[PDB]
């Protein structure tokens, strides 16, 4: 019944499945082990003749290290080992790399795995993918796969959780090529994506939780928390949800505009007691603020298309629309003029779940914006101009040839990111 | 990628390798016998690196020592950590190559370098996943210049796809042995730009300066200077031995080191400077270990970074210090010195910070440059080696083993033609 | 999708493999002169 598989690509799609994982089980009950003493979370856990729970997911790396963290870790048994796969050779950040040279090697044993998940469910609604932009495996990787996914599963939802790249956290200067290339090559196979800039979750890190050296650990457990906000209506039967393909029809209304703008509230630190509890309206309105944003840009600027708001916890409708009716008065939100209905609302019944000795503190209702602005293209031009500064220098370029990459790929890439960049403009425009 | 397979060749090469050998062995708390007798599970994290595992406890150098001359082979031997070398992986000859870089390119290394890669065979074999080779040699020498290079390439042709590393001792009148130094280093830099993919330029010129003005020894020896080249070499490899996020392998700091080809000869720099005896010290903050990357007192190679542009940087700090003003102050450096770092690479000067501090040091900080400024140190090269060939002095020791005086011109025109390159990078904007 | 994912792999052995021979074939070069100056070096000397 309506199932869900999770595929997980590299460093940051491992880790980031780490935390989104620890947190599901922490939501449903499901001890470390798979045991758990609603019904709904069968879409994203099977369960085997021993009554254990076990995951619909993926875990892959061209690399061993990340992955044996894992099978080494709490929740080992959790997973079976299978699931687990991992290669010898990393893609040295090389996209190149990735998706040809070591990707090529592993392919044919991922799409075998993902297969047997497949056969396990009745109504398989489709893919969840997790990658950095940034890593070879993350970015190379994830493209092929995405490729072979589309070849194999026909017209199967394929939705991503991508790691848009910052540099107080970045590991390789190549990233804006990987980037490119990465999205270029998957714009056609994805159905929506989320980006997650680090940047944002960094400074969010920084600003509400007083962490002074954010760790991924702290990046994650708060990225875990907005992905959880995604998928709890796909895991929980509440009184208001919206399903795989609701979330597209809502917010996608061309194919290629397809990335959401997630907004978080609250995150509050797990020290003080008295900055809690915050009102509907007070959520609402953080919403709307560009410090709580996962992708540092400016709305201000840009144009709505698709406003979906997801409570969770202790908030009734009556609340809700009170809230919206006094935003409405600030007249600084502007929609498309071909955009009428702008606010989807949905309530989920459990408030946010914490893990245990983390740094967010526990509160009684909470709220996720998902919202399709034009002003995301300025995380495009950003990725876009970077890669110009070494492209017209063909610097590095040598790297992704020596694989067996074209120049003329590179070229593609740029320009259907130039076109990107001009759907984005060519939507803000009125008729 | 994992196993790192390191060859020491000539004189100098296994001179500074014996002491690089008993830096590592002693920061991973190995003692001479292969025993791991530390107290700290980092040591041993990334130990596979290096070493490979034998039977029980113990831990074996994945070393192979090469020279046309016996003697050298035997004062590692009888050395402090001599014993612990695999005794299979000495590979020498008896006919040394008399400072000629055409004996050791072409003769007497041609003779022995299938003995060599015999026992190079057997470690690369036995590797899960070789990440490539890591060669230390001397330049103005014969067996380390000429063999040395031709090992290179014969490594090259067997593994095309490996990473290949050097850590290549320039020459310097100020530490000379020989008059013909400028056309051994000439002959040796003309196969480094087509066969290396990473090589770190070690001058003898900067070590001899930094002994004599810095630590104020009047007679600098060989000891000297190879307690400073031992410092960096450890600083450098950090990334590779110890677990960290950034030039965790020889691929990776390769990829976000070298943005053209031709172009990978790093100029390496080292905070603070210490001396064989010194074991004093009491300084070293963070804000004074950031400052001396600029600092052409404290650089391994010859040059002034000031007179050129950093194309990448790497820096890896050492020691208990905050992740946050390590941070601070590499940032604080980069908008200070804004002019001397290229504008047309976003985001290319990365920072690792890694726990474990170098012995006798609390605080430590190593500096691998791509720098445009390195165009000196192969500028002093080519007009060393003019003075000379202008006249063709010398050039009959060379002849004399077959070779020709074309091989002379093509080698420094393709030396030029770096240097030109250099030029070309160090005046390219960001106009696009 | 077929013909998008066997071409672009077609011209990736095309590239990568030759990307690697043009590599050996100056390997080969280099070899082609290391017995050009070897003899040499006895044609000079059994010679004189
Ligand atoms: N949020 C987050 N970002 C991460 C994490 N790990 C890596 N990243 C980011 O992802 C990029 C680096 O790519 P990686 O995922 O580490 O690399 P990879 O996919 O394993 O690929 P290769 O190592 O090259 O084979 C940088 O922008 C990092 O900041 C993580 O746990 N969380
Ligand atoms: N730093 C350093 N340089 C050395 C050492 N021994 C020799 N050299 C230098 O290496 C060059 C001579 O080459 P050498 O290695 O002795 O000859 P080879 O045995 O034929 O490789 C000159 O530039 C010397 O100054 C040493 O132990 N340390
Ligand atoms: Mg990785």
């Amino acid at each position: 019944m309506r199932e869900c598989i999770s595929i997980h690509v590299g460093q940051a799609g491992v880790q980031i499945g780490n935390a989104c994982w620890e947190l599901y089980c922490l939501e449903h009950g499901i001890q470390p082990d798979g045991q758990m003493p609603d019904d709904s979370f069968n879409t994203f856990f099977s369960e085997t003749g021993a009554g254990k729970h076990v995951p619909r997911a993926v875990f892959v790396d061209l690399e061993p290290t990340v992955i044996d963290e894992v099978r080494t870790g709490t929740y080992r048994q959790l997973f079976h080992p299978e699931q687990l796969i991992t290669g010898k050779e990393d893609a040295a950040n090389n996209y190149a790399r990735g998706h040809y040279t070591i990707g090529k090697e592993i392919i044919d044993l991922v799409l075998d795995r993902i297969r047997k998940l497949a056969d396990q469910c009745t109504g398989l609604q489709g893919f969840l993918v997790f990658h950095s932009f940034g890593g070879g495996t993350g970015s190379g990787f994830t493209s092929l796969l995405m490729e072979r996914l589309s070849v194999d599963y026909g017209k199967k939802s394929k939705l991503e959780f991508s790691i848009y790249p910052a540099p107080q956290v970045s590991t390789a200067v190549v990233e804006p090529y990987n980037s490119i290339l990465t999205t270029h090559t998957t714009l056609e196979h994805s159905d929506c994506a989320f980006m997650v800039d680090n940047e944002a979750i960094y400074d969010i890190c920084r600003r509400n939780l007083d962490i002074e050296r954010p760790t991924y650990t702290n990046l994650n457990r708060l990225i875990s928390q907005i992905v959880s906000s995604i998928t709890a209506s796909l895991r929980f039967d509440g009184a208001l949800n919206v399903d795989l393909t609701e979330f597209q029809t809502n917010l996608v209304p061309y194919p290629r505009i397809h990335f959401p703008l997630a907004t978080y509230a609250p995150v509050i630190s797990a020290e003080k007691a008295y900055h809690e509890q915050l009102s509907v309206a007070e959520i609402t309105n953080a919403c709307f603020e560009p410090a709580n944003q996962m992708v540092k840009c400016d709305p201000r600027h840009g144009k709505y298309m698709a406003c979906c708001l997801l409570y969770r916890g202790d908030v009734v409708p009556k609340d809700v629309n009170a809230a919206i009716a006094t935003i409405k008065t600030k007249r600084s939100i502007q929609f498309v003029d071909w955009c009428p209905t702008g606010f989807k609302v949905g309530i989920n019944y459990q408030p946010p779940t914490v893990v245990p000795g983390g740094d967010l503190a526990k509160v009684q209702r909470a709220v996720c914006m998902l919202s399709n602005t034009t002003a995301i293209a300025e995380a495009w031009a950003r990725l876009d101009h970077k890669f110009d500064l070494m492209y017209a220098k063909r610097a590095f370029v040598h790297w992704y040839v020596g694989e067996g990459m074209e120049e003329g790929e590179f070229s593609e890439a740029r320009e259907d990111m130039a076109a990107l960049e001009k759907d984005y403009e060519e939507v803000g425009v009125d008729s | 990628m994992r196993e790192i397979v390191h060859i020491q060749a000539g004189q100098c090469g296994n001179q500074i390798g014996a002491k690089f050998w008993e830096v590592i062995s002693d920061e991973h708390g190995i003692d001479p016998t292969g025993s791991y007798h530390g107290d700290s599970d980092l040591q041993l994290e990334r130990i596979n690196v290096y070493y490979n595992e034998a039977t029980g406890n113990k831990y074996v150098p994945r070393a192979i020592l090469v020279d046309l001359e016996p003697g050298t082979m035997d004062s590692v031997r009888s050395g402090p950590f001599g014993q612990i070398f695999r005794p299979d992986n000495f590979v020498f000859g008896q006919s040394g190559a008399g400072n000629n870089w055409a004996k050791g390119h072409y003769t007497e290394g041609a003779e022995l370098v299938d003995s060599v890669l015999d026992v190079v065979r057997k470690e690369s074999e036995s590797c899960d996943c070789l990440q490539g080779f890591q060669l230390t040699h001397s330049l103005g020498g014969g067996t380390g210049s000429g063999m040395g290079t031709l090992l290179i390439s014969k490594i090259r042709e067997e593994y095309p796809d490996r990473i290949m590393n050097t850590f290549s001792v320039m020459p310097s009148p100020k530490v000379s042995d020989t008059v013909v130094e400028p056309y051994n280093a000439t002959l040796s830099v003309h196969q480094l730009v087509e066969n290396t993919d990473e090589t770190y330029s070690i001058d003898n010129e900067a070590l001899y300066d930094i002994c004599f003005r810095t630590l104020k020894l009047t007679t600098p020896t060989y000891g000297d200077l190879n307690h400073l080249v031992s410092a960096t070499m450890s600083g450098v490899t950090t990334c590779l031995r110890f677990p960290g996020q950034l030039n965790a392998d020889l691929r990776k700091l390769a990829v976000n080191m070298v943005p053209f080809p031709r172009l990978h000869f790093f100029m390496p720099g080292f905070a603070p400077l210490t001396s064989r005896g010194s074991q004093q010290y009491r300084a070293l903050t963070v804000p004074e270990l950031t400052q001396q990357m600029f600092d052409s007192k404290n650089m391994m190679a010859a040059c002034d970074p000031r007179h050129g542009r950093y194309l990448t940087v790497a820096a890896i700090f050492r020691g208990r210090m905050s992740m946050k003003e390590v941070d601070e102050q590499m940032l604080n450096v980069q908008n200070k010195n804004s002019s001397y770092f290229v504008e047309w690479i976003p985001n290319n000067v990365k920072t690792a910070v890694c726990d474990i501090p170098p012995r006798g040091l609390k605080m430590s900080a190593t500096f691998i440059g791509n720098s445009t400024a390195i165009q000196e140190l192969f500028k002093r090269i080519s007009e060393q080696f003019t003075a000379m060939f202008r006249r063709k002095a010398f050039l009959h020791w060379y002849t004399g083993e077959g070779m020709d005086e074309m091989e002379f011109t093509e080698a420094e025109s393709n030396m030029n033609d770096l240097v030109s390159e250099y030029q070309q990078y160090q005046d390219a904007t960001a106009d696009e | 999708a077929k013909e998008k994912l066997a071409q672009k792999m077609e011209s990736n052995k095309e590239n990568r493999k030759y990307q690697e021979a043009e590599l050996l074939k100056h390997l080969a070069e280099k070899r082609e002169h290391e017995r050009e100056v070897i003899q040499r070096a006895i044609e000079e000397n059994n010679n004189w």
